[PDB]
């Protein structure tokens, strides 16, 4: 069987704050 | 909607502004883009190169 | 053989390879800590960050 | 060589001038860095191959 993962398994790339920004 | 004339003007300074800030994390083929890795890691004679 | 020509004989060799990551260290050299100096305009280094 | 030995070393203190200012070692090539500047440093980790 099979299922859609949406928007899932986003993580923290980096152990850097950072705040009120978009980053790529 | 009306206003797009000034409003553009404003917004070419500050793409301006900030490609400039981000040019300064341009590495150009040093190191680092951080002046104070480059000055802590080598001596005068290789740092001055990079 | 211990009677081989020098570029023949045996060397021993380390690789020491070092990574600073955008993380904590682990790895220190010698120097001293000392007391934190708030408010003021101070020079600074923690973990090798000037 | 073909099999060489990887000596991880973390959670420590090193002198690095130990090393370099021992006439035991016949070469001592750094990059990226100086042996003068190794004891003003720290590392998240250092392997020993
Ligand atoms: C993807 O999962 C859905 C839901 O189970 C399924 O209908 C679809 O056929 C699957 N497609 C592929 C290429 O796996």
């Amino acid at each position: 069987a099979y299922t859609n993962s949406f928007t899932r398994g986003v993580y923290y790339p980096d152990k850097v704050f950072r705040s009120s920004v978009l980053h790529s | 909607s009306a206003l797009g004339k000034l409003q553009d003007v404003v917004n070419q300074n500050a793409q301006a502004l900030n490609t400039l800030v981000k040019q300064l994390s341009s590495n150009f083929g040093a190191i680092s883009s951080v002046l104070n890795d480059i000055l802590s890691r080598l001596d005068k004679v290789e740092a001055e190169v990079q | 053989q211990p009677t081989n020509g020098v570029g023949y004989q045996p060397y021993r060799v380390v690789v020491l390879s070092f990574e600073l990551l955008h993380a904590p260290a682990t790895v220190c050299g010698p120097k001293k800590s000392t007391n934190l100096v708030k408010n003021k305009c101070v020079n600074f280094n923690f973990n090798g960050l000037t | 060589v073909y099999a060489w030995n990887r000596k991880r070393i973390s959670n420590c203190v090193a002198d690095y001038s130990v090393l370099y200012n021992s006439a035991s070692f016949s070469t001592f090539k750094c990059y990226g860095v100086s042996p003068t500047k190794l004891n003003d440093l720290c590392f998240t980790n250092v392997y020993a191959d």
